[PDB]
């Protein structure tokens, strides 16, 4: 769990690797809030926010 | 034949932007090592470039603007995201690990150089991690934080009555051209994309402002541009700028997102016609000050900046790329060439030649004799 | 070939079409085939008033819907249109539009004291800029030698081959291409500067008291067990080198795991590509 | 202890002997007995006159025998013997002689103008001695060196490694050590020389034109198979290195046999000894 | 500190005697290679004799025993056996591939170098594959062929009147002996064993002839003889030898089989006894020509040459002995010295002074003030 110095303070970026099937090899990209909820894509991510960030060119693999 | 002066800290190509992100320092790295293979490195001056202090980045940037980079960290980025959002930046502008040690470097080897030429104890100069033109006096954009060129450029003004800035680089350079707009003493010059494209400025009708007005010129194009019709309209509209302007120092933006293939980019040029360009500025034998600039398929921008260095050193090299540490990244084919895509060219020559016009127009407002 | 003004309908400006084909039937009624012009309304500003997209849209309609007669140019022909030839009749295109799918050929500047920059003023004659330059650059090759290239060719052979030699001391293939990577070319071509291009002298500070010197790159240099960290922190994290580091190879510094990344690119065992 | 003069039973010189003991029996009888000492002639010139030698030959004889008392001195008295104190009764020994094994302490030279040689004048200090000195010697190190003790051995290990280096371009430390043996050692101090001590110059003679080079003595020049050949010729053979290039490696000259020969008698997988 | 020439030819070291013979001139090349690397090679001028060809051969040899030599061969070998016979060579002398060859490299190196004293451009000059000593003129002798040493020396006459000539071989120097017996310019003094032992001459009467008379010093001596006993013989006779004979020149032949364990030798010497010869020859400071000689203990003829070299350059080195191509030769120990045997001196201290005495008189015949 790192840092993602772009959101608010306290928010976290992890990257997964998933180990077998049709993605063996792929990667899922998860963020968590200061609390600890679990965020998997840009929309839910941009519901939860609101409008306290601009999330329009922030690149949700890289979280940049 | 012009003496030319290289300046590179190995620091640079490890600085990283962050995961994801296009801008990719190390591909100054890729170009430093081809040229010592390349047997360029060898005939010229190679300088380190020490830091840029604070000191003489608020030359020109904000003395809170700078303060707050070089306090920033990835440490402290929550505690200070009141002036993150103040300053740009985020979004595409990332904090990172080195970040102000980067922008020291870029500096300090555009303002060193420009030294150098203000000295006369050199021809050309060359910096390669300089030419981060979308940077503002007090706030970060397009990658740039620190506007590297305008320092540099002031430093010149203290020796040249009049410092040309040409500009090659796919995106409109804004930066150096908002620090400038208002003066008479540089004249900015920019080829670029324009529609729907950053940073939304440049259009055939941004003139300029005040004692600035008639001394900035733009040629705004679409997309698709090949080395034939970028030659065709770059040398005729130069030659009446430097008729017109009469430099005594230039500055060249070599960018090389410009390129075709590029990531970002939607140009359709290839390194011989992207360095024609360098070639035609360098025979106009005016102090010169090559700064790269954008770039994002990087092993082309490694042979860009590589191939155009060459050039102001005027001697050959093989498409033959030579063996590297980095030799494995050129494909199958490791030559140092690129050719056109098949991607169509929006530029009809009626199109060319309006803009090219109205722009010689605009030029002809000058005084000469 | 022809463009025509059709009835609107509902009281609005007249559509506008392409007539493909002109039918007459037995019974001597005339109708019309036609590819639609859309508004960019209707393509559902940079678009022009008078802006029209070739749709691949085809209507047949009876010809007493057309009401007038009309020219749509080229872009550059309406552009090239003068002042008094402007007409309500004179449209253009230059779009293709598909009506089925929807697609189509495929920010400011500011002035003030708090954008422009202050201008420098041309130092005086007798002015002197006041710039120390041993604090701005240190040199590291003079390019004008009293060597050729022949012995400078010849000295980096040397440097590489006492590099072997060195790492023979504590897989020849091996070791000789690993003293010929580009960090031991470098540093080289530092010994012959700070050797003020003695060959005799620069040899000496390759071999300083009959030992060689050896010069690893952070690829070379790490170990095994540390080659192996990375490879699991990566295919685990992704390109998120601080995380990696952080959880994976903390004792290294950022720096060092990015000039090793970048060297590991290259790998021959490494085959991202197919 | 005395010695005595026996009598000689043939008529010849008295036998001389070293009473150990003197017996008288019950009946008066007196008997001897006596260590023989032996005459040159009866030890079955350097040996002197009067040379007796003590042999292990133990006898014993009635007193009758006995007609003279005498000395046998050792070799030293003898010698210091005078003229006028020389007598029949002295003798002397130095040696003992094992009479039963023949055991005993532990070529001319020629005259004339066929063994001789002829004398070779002193120059007169006008005449010159006429002799051409290059067509005598030719000179391979010059003692007294612009160079340091340092400097050339700092040499010597770049002459090592751009050799270790040649063959790695057609085992790291095999390469190494053999780039070290004395070949490319003496090679090294030849380069200098024929380049006037000059490191510079010198280096540029071990990579003529960018490419390294090789010194590989018979030891490690030789094929696996004529190696092979070799060990079968020697156990076949033993040492006769005419016949073993004959019948075995007739391709090679004797010569550079007889020095891979000495070379490989060092080699590791060579254990003759236990 | 006096100036060292050293004799030197590659091929020396590959020429073969034959099977199951003790003469083996490898011995050299173990020699000149442990000099190198004991880093003495570079502290002397290194010289490549020339072939001595067969005009200088028979300065003093038979026109016609040369030109046999240089005829002869292993193929020619049952063709020749009448003259075979007449000159020796055979039982202990074979016929063996290259000995011409062989002989002209020992000779070159001896000549060359008595040149190089009398051109005076050096002080000590030193040839260890020299030293052949029982060659006479008309035939070969006890693994000799060529006598290097009176032609060496026939040379120095040249320019000295008295030549010195000592032999320390445990073989006596009869060859160099019979060919000066009828002069008073050259002196031969022989230390050597005595008694069923080879070549038969050189006992204690062996003075010389006509007026050669006085002027063949010999020291016969018995088995087991150590380094101090021969020291204590040695110094005063040469001393005396150096006080009447007053030689401008000296020869030492440094004959190696005269140190304990050798294969044909049955003396007791170490490197060091034997070398304090050499020394104290040395310090006489007369133009010095070293010679090799007999040794068929190789290890240890290696050893003691490679010593008696450093003595020469009065230079110290290490028991430790460097590593070197034949390295593993040397034992277990791989150190430079050897120590004496248990064996039994039967040189009692009355013979070597009855000797000595007899010696002295010898020499007190001589002409001095
Ligand atoms: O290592 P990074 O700096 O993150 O860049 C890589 C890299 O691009 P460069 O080689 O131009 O640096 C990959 O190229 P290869 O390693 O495959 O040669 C590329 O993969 P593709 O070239 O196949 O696109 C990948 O892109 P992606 O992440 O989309 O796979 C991209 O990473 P970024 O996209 O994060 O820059
Ligand atoms: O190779 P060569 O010139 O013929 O000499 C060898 C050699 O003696 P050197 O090493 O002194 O030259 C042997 O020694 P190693 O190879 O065993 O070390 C020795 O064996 P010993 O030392 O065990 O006697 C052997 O002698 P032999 O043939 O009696 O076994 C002897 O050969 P020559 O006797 O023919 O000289
Ligand atoms: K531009
Ligand atoms: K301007
Ligand atoms: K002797
Ligand atoms: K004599
Ligand atoms: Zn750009
Ligand atoms: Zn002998």
């Amino acid at each position: 769990r790192m840092d993602c110095p772009a959101l608010p303070p306290g928010w976290k970026k992890e990257e997964v690797i998933r180990k077998s099937g049709l993605s063996a090899g792929k990667s899922d990209v998860y963020y968590f809030s200061p609390s600890g909820k679990k965020f998997r894509s840009k929309p839910q991510l941009a519901r939860y926010l609101g409008n306290t960030v601009d999330l329009s060119s922030f690149d949700f693999r890289t979280g940049k | 034949r012009r003496k030319v002066c290289y300046y590179y800290d190995g620091d640079v190509g490890n600085y990283y932007y962050g995961q994801g992100h296009p801008m990719k320092p190390h591909r100054i790295r890729m170009t430093h090592n081809l040229l010592l293979n390349y047997g360029l490195y060898r005939k010229m001056e190679i300088y380190r470039p020490h830091k840029a202090n604070a000191e003489e980045m608020t030359k020109y940037h904000s003395d809170d603007y700078i303060k707050f980079l070089r306090s920033i960290r990835p440490d402290n980025m929550s505690e200070y995201s009141k002036q993150m959002q103040r300053f740009n930046v985020g979004e595409d502008c990332p904090v990172f690990d080195g970040l102000f040690e980067f922008c020291q470097l870029s500096t300090g080897g555009s303002v060193a150089s420009a030294v150098k030429l203000n000295k006369q104890q050199t021809d050309i100069a060359v910096n390669w991690a300089g030419g981060l033109h979308h940077a503002k006096k007090s706030e970060a954009s397009g990658f740039c934080y620190v506007n590297d060129i305008v320092l540099a450029i002031l430093e010149l003004l203290k020796y040249h009555q009049r410092v040309l800035y040409i500009d090659i680089d796919i995106h409109h350079g804004d930066g150096v051209e908002e620090a400038f707009y208002t003066t008479d003493r540089v004249m900015t010059v920019s080829f670029h994309k324009y529609g729907e494209y950053f940073p939304g400025t440049g259009d055939l009708r941004d003139i300029g402002a005040g004692k600035g007005k008639y001394y900035a010129v733009n040629y705004p194009l679409r997309d698709g541009i090949d080395d034939e019709s970028y030659e065709a309209i770059f040398k005729p509209v130069m030659s009446k700028v430097m008729e017109m302007f009469q430099p005594s120092a230039v500055v060249l933006q070599c960018g090389s997102d410009s390129l075709s293939g590029d990531r970002l980019g939607c140009f359709n040029l290839t390194i011989k016609g992207h360095a024609k360009c360098v070639e035609f500025v360098k025979s106009f034998n005016l102090p010169m000050l090559m700064l790269g600039g954008g770039g994002y398929t990087i092993r082309n921008v490694a042979r860009c900046w590589t191939y155009e260095t060459a050039v102001a050193l005027d001697t050959e090299i093989p498409n033959e790329l030579p063996y590297n540490d980095y030799f494995e990244y050129f494909g199958p084919d490791f030559k140092l060439h690129i050719s056109p895509s098949n991607m169509t060219n929006q530029n009809t020559n009626e199109y060319l030649e309006k803009i090219k016009q109205r722009l010689f127009e605009n030029l002809r407002m000058l005084p000469h004799a | 070939g022809d463009y025509v003004y059709f009835e609107n309908s509902s009281s609005n400006p007249y559509l506008i079409r392409r007539i493909e084909e002109l039918n007459k039937t037995a019974n001597g009624n005339v109708e019309a085939k036609v590819v639609c012009f859309y508004r960019r309304r209707d393509i559902s500003h940079q678009l022009r008033h008078r802006e029209l997209f070739l749709s691949r849209q085809l209507e047949s309609l009876p010809a007493t819907h057309i009401r007038g007669k009309c020219s749509v140019t080229l872009l550059n022909e309406t552009e090239s249109l003068k002042s008094y030839l402007e007409r309500e009749d004179f449209f253009f295109y230059s779009l293709v539009y598909d009506p089925q799918q929807k697609t189509l050929a495929d920010g400011e500047i500011r002035v003030g004291n708090r954008y422009q920059a202050d201008i420098t003023d041309l130092l005086k004659e007798g002015e002197e800029d006041g710039r120390d330059q041993s604090r701005l650059e240190t040199q590291v090759w003079e390019a004008h030698n009293p060597l050729t290239d022949k012995q400078i060719d010849q000295f980096l052979v040397v440097a590489r081959s006492v590099g072997t030699f060195a790492r023979a001391l504590d897989s020849l293939h091996m070791s000789a291409a690993a003293a010929s990577r580009d960090i031991t070319l470098f540093h080289a071509m530092d010994t012959l500067h700070k050797n003020i291009y003695d060959i005799s002298k620069a040899i000496s500070a390759l071999v300083p008291q009959g030992g060689p010197v050896l010069c690893r790159d952070e690829m070379e240099e790490w170990s095994a067990s540390e080659a192996n960290l990375f490879e699991e922190a990566l295919e685990k994290y992704g390109k998120d080198f601080t995380d990696i580091q952080q959880d994976f190879l903390p004792w290294k510094s950022l720096t060092s795991i990015i000039e090793y990344y970048y060297m590991w690119k290259t790998t021959d065992r490494y085959v991202q590509q197919k």
